[PDB]
């Protein structure tokens, strides 16, 4: 259950698990996150900055 | 004596449909043979408000199966003028499974129906009666078509119908299969030209019906028996049945039983004296019954134990928590799946609903699903309480009584065959570990 | 068990507003006495009877169809596709020269429906929702079809034919294909509602006009 | 009198225009239709 | 006066002969649940979700449908009405697509506000869900059809206020579908409207797409200068 450095995963397929819903960044308690996306070339959903400012991160 | 005690048993001198089963000529001269279009001049003469009167005393109720009083139904129609013109729509979707007396009206007295027609639209004020007859029923919808125009040849329906000064038309309309058709408002949206989706009331069609002008929906049946009752005396009509359960009814025997067939009969009559005096009994003997749908598909069914003493009127069904409904008598016996049966039937609802209300459009697709699941026992014990709690939620809740017609069976089976249920389930369970 | 047609449109060779469609003179003399039915001002009442008037010129629904019956009666397209989509008398599919339905309700499922079904199934060769490859018979299930006092029954065509059996039925395609027309109803020595043997009510003759008429009229 | 035979035999040669041709037939019969005041509601 | 009196939870309110339950209701600030009535479309009566109890009737009315009689007190939060709005939104969700992180309605969809206030918490659907396929009316409306709740309402706007007869329904039963039956595209100078008035992520805007969530936004009150409509 530790928590530590952060990390974006993927599906088994190699893509991207991220669907940029901006749960994680409405949740944020220290708005550590901020997240833009766009329809990608074949039309996925999927984030085009995802940042994450780990001296604002309270873990 | 006054105050019979018994029904069931009335000879063919006060059987309305003489010629139910066709070996009469259906043709203009063999129905005025029959006394049809006798003295129609003179009860048009009478007025709206005696034959509306004469609708009343003869305790008629709509025998499209929700059983409203005819006469304050007609009635509602009594109003004065408002430059809309006034209509009469016959209903005759016959879509009921288990019911097939509309059709033999239809094909077989049909004269009987367009004097019926003219005769509640002189009642109601209608300029003109549009009948809705089923598309499956191409044979008969021909069959009255040459009907009417053997009356328009004869004077009897058109301009100056009869010889009163009343001039009255009577069209035939086509559907094309869609049961619900056959609801009153779905109905008169068909007509229009549009999909058969009922509409919402009020406002009823009395004071907004097809073409947005005042009409009155009514059952082939109940249209049929209306010369009768005006000629006969109406008085005469009250006396079959019990008191608010008046009159004869035709019935629909089918399923399991040695003839199936279709009858008339007092209203009255106990279910098992109907089997077995004209149906021929169950098949395998009256020990073989193991359950009956009374009044078509939409009603719930009831076991051998209540089938013993229940009559077979509005009220007495209505206490026994299953109604009368169309009188479409589905008889199965102890070699039936019931839940396979019972299956069926929410398939029939599900592959009927229109899908314009969320209740029925979902919940009967729901029940649809899980009543396939029961018949091979893929489910637990506590979904039935659940499949009953989605009943409720669909019951009550929708724009028209499809809905309540489709949760009414499940209803009935839940109540009455639980422990078949169980026993399903249980087999299902240890069978795949 | 589901719908399996499909409720949009996909233009095809065979279907697309190209497709050449348009009523005889006959047809449009009909059109003009079905319109004529109802009030002046309601056109649009008329879709219901014009359309099956087209299906029945042309064995089908195409949307060519479609688009002349709604220009004929001047609605928008979309009210036509709505009442060719929502009743299921209408055919948005070619189908064979005999469309067979078979009733599989619970009063007709009681009397052995099975066992026609699987009948014609064998005979012809063709499932449920299968055309033979010449084009002469479609096989579907319905619902209930208003004849169940007669059950089993079938319907070929504005046709019913009822108390059937397996050898019935079989007698009834084989006499179909040869050329020949089969007369409809019960199969039963029956050819009518009435009990199967007895005929326990209307055995005296009907009472002639005016018997019960009360008095004063 | 006889209830031996079956006499609604007609329904045996019907063609697929029967209802429409017997409509177009009773289509002179029929009263003057009532009219809404418009060609449409669209109108 | 013509107003008569209609009670309100147990209040007197005064209203114009014709107005309805719903009307009635938020002349005390009380909204009812609804999905398919607008107040500047016409009445539908479909969705069902505007359910609610009259005192001393056994049956539930439609409120966007029914107009108040003299003497009738609605109650508005009572056990019949809490369970028909429970029911119905039951009925809403039983074939509803799990889309919420993908639906471009995420925080401001009907759907989810109302369960969260009037709908149970939990499932009991235990069956597979419907699939419907998409249609293309165009490069302005995106179309995602199985989020579609079939309340009408796209199809009374273009066939009322934006004179287009193009939209409607096909089929009947759980299979009915809302489109166009042909590859058409809806064109309209009103044609974004339909947009906003879908209380569901099944029409969206296509350019908008993806690209944020309702509450980040900052929202200012301006005029528009491209006509003179202002
Ligand atoms: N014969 C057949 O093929 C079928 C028959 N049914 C039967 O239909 C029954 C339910 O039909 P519904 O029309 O929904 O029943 P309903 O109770 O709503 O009304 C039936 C008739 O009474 C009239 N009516 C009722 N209340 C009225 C009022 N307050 N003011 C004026 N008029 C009023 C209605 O206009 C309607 O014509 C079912 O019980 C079923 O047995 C159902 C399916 C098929
Ligand atoms: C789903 C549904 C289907 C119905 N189908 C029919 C039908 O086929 N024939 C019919 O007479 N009534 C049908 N009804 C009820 C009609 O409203 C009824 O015929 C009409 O109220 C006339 O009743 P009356 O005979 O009391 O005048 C149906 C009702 C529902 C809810
Ligand atoms: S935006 Fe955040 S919550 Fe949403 S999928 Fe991506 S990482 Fe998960
Ligand atoms: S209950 Fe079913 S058939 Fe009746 S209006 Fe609602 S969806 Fe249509
Ligand atoms: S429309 Fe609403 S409820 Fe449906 S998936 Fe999108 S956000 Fe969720
Ligand atoms: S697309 Fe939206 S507005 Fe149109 S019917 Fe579906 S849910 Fe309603
Ligand atoms: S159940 Fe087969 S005709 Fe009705
Ligand atoms: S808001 Fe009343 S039924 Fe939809
Ligand atoms: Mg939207």
């Amino acid at each position: 259950r530790f928590r530590g450095e952060h990390a974006l995963r993927r599906y088994p397929s190699g893509e991207e698990r991220c669907i940029a819903c901006k749960l994680c960044e409405a949740v944020c308690p220290a708005q550590a996150i901020t997240i833009e996306a766009e329809p990608r070339a074949d039309g996925s959903r999927r984030t085009t900055r995802y940042d994450i400012d780990m001296t604002k991160c309270i873990y | 004596a006054p105050k019979k005690t018994s029904f069931g048993s009335l000879k063919d001198e006060d059987r309305i449909f003489t010629n139910l089963y066709g070996r009469h000529d259906w043709r203009l001269k063999g129905a005025q043979s029959r006394g049809d279009w006798y003295k129609t001049k003179e009860i048009l003469l009478k007025g709206p408000d005696w034959i509306l009167g004469e609708v009343k005393t003869s305790g008629l109720r709509g025998r499209g199966g929700a059983g409203f009083p005819t006469g304050l139904k007609w009635s509602f129609m009594n109003k004065p003028s408002d430059g809309r013109p006034k209509y009469l729509v016959v209903n005759a979707d016959e879509g009921e499974p288990g019911t097939c007396k509309d059709r033999e009206i239809i094909r077989h007295d049909p004269h009987k129906l367009v004097e019926g027609c003219l005769v509640g639209g002189r009642a109601m004020g209608a300029r003109a009666a549009y009948i809705y007859i089923r598309g499956e029923f191409y044979n008969e919808a021909s069959n009255l078509q040459v009907a009417i125009r053997e009356a328009y040849e004869a004077g009897l329906i058109g301009k100056n119908a009869c010889g009163s000064g009343y001039d009255f038309d009577v069209f035939v309309v086509r559907g094309a299969g869609a049961y619900i058709c056959g609801e009153e408002t779905a109905l008169i949206e068909s007509i229009e030209g549009k999909q058969g989706k009922p509409r919402l009331k009020p406002p009823f069609p009395a004071d907004v019906g097809v073409f947005g002008c005042p009409t009155t929906v009514a059952n082939v049946e109940t249209v049929a028996v209306s010369p009768t009752i005006c000629r006969r005396g109406g008085a005469w009509f009250a006396s079959f049945g019990r008191e608010r359960n008046s009159g004869t009814k035709l019935f629909n025997i089918s399923g399991h039983v040695n003839h199936p067939c279709t009858v008339e009969e007092e209203m009255s009559v106990p279910l098992k004296e109907l089997i077995e005096k004209h149906a021929g009994g169950v098949i395998g003997g009256w020990d073989n019954l193991l359950a009956v749908i009374p009044g078509g598909s939409s009603t719930p069914l009831i076991p051998k134990s209540v089938c013993e003493t229940v009559l077979m009127d509005f009220d007495a069904l209505v206490q026994a928590q299953t109604g009368l409904g169309t009188a479409a008598v589905i008889v199965m016996d102890r070699s039936t799946d019931i839940v396979k049966a019972i299956a069926r039937l929410i398939e029939f609802y599900k592959h009927e609903s229109c899908g314009q209300c969320t209740p029925c459009r979902e919940g009967v697709d729901w029940m649809n699903k899980v009543m396939a699941r029961f018949v091979k026992g893929d489910a637990r014990p506590a979904e039935i309480d659940s499949l009953w709690e989605i009943s409720k939620q669909i019951e009550g809740h929708t724009i028209c009584a499809l809905g309540d017609g489709a949760a009414w069976p499940v209803q009935g089976l839940i109540r009455h065959f639980r422990p078949e249920l169980e026993e399903r389930m249980q087999q299902f369970a240890l069978q795949h570990q | 068990g589901a719908g399996g047609a499909l409720f949009v449109h996909r233009d095809t060779p065979e279907n697309n507003p190209d497709t050449p469609f348009d009523f005889t003179p006959e047809n449009y003399k009909r059109i003009e006495a079905i319109v004529k039915n109802y009030p002046e001002g309601h056109k649009a009442a008329a879709v219901l009877p014009v359309l099956d008037l087209a299906q029945r010129q042309n064995g089908w629904l195409p949307i060519s169809a479609m688009n002349k019956v709604a220009e004929i009666l001047q609605v928008p397209p979309m009210r036509v596709y709505e009442v060719a989509t929502f009743y299921t008398m209408y055919n948005r599919k070619p189908v064979g020269k005999y469309h067979i339905q078979v009733c599989t309700t619970t009063p007709c499922m009681l009397r052995n429906s099975d066992s026609i079904l699987e009948a014609i199934q064998k005979k012809l060769g063709i499932k449920v929702g299968e055309t033979t490859p010449d084009k002469l018979f479609t096989l579907i299930e319905v619902e209930c079809l208003g004849a169940c006092v007669n059950a089993p029954m079938v319907q070929i065509n504005d046709n019913y034919y009822e108390d059937l059996t397996p050898k019935d039925i079989e007698e009834i395609i084989d006499e179909l294909k040869a050329g020949k027309i089969p007369k409809p109803g019960p199969r039963s020595g029956r050819f009518s509602c009435e009990p199967a043997g007895g005929l326990t009510s209307l055995t005296e003759p009907p009472k002639g006009p005016g018997f019960g008429v009360q008095a004063g009229l | 009198f006889d209830n031996s035979t079956y006499r609604n035999l007609q329904h045996h040669e019907y063609s697929t225009y029967t209802f429409l041709d017997l409509n177009v037939e009773l289509s002179k019969f029929r009263m003057p239709q009532p009219s809404s005041g418009r060609q449409s509601p669209r109108h | 006066s013509n107003l008569i009196e209609v009670f309100v939870d147990g209040q007197s309110v005064m209203v114009e002969p014709g107005t309805t339950v719903l009307q009635a209701c938020e002349k005390v600030g009380m909204q009812i649940p609804r999905f398919c009535y607008h107040e500047r479309l016409s009445v539908a009566g479909n969705c069902r979700m505007c359910l609610v109890e009259i005192e001393k009737a056994p049956k539930v009315v439609a409120a966007c449908a029914m107009p108040v009689m003299k003497g009738w007190n609605i109650l508005t939060n009572s056990e019949k009405s809490k369970k028909a709005r429970e029911g119905v939104m039951e009925f809403l969700l039983a074939n509803h697509p799990l889309d919420c992180p993908i639906c471009d309605q995420g925080g401001e969809c009907d759907l989810q506000d109302q369960s969260m206030m009037f709908g149970s918490d939990r499932s009991r659907f235990l069956e597979g869900k419907r699939a419907v396929e998409d249609k293309n009316i165009g490069p302005l409306v995106k179309t995602i059809m199985t989020r579609c709740i079939q309340c009408t309402r796209c199809i009374r706007f273009a066939s009322e206020i934006a004179g287009v007869d193009d939209l409607g329904t096909t089929g009947r039963g759980n299979d009915m579908q809302v489109g166009t039956y042909i590859e058409k595209m809806f064109m309209s100078e009103l044609s974004g409207n339909i947009i906003d008035i879908c209380p569901v992520g099944a029409l969206t805007s296509k350019p908008y797409a993806f690209t944020a969530r309702p509450w980040e936004t900052r929202k200012t009150e301006s005029i528009d200068v491209m006509d003179a409509v202002g």
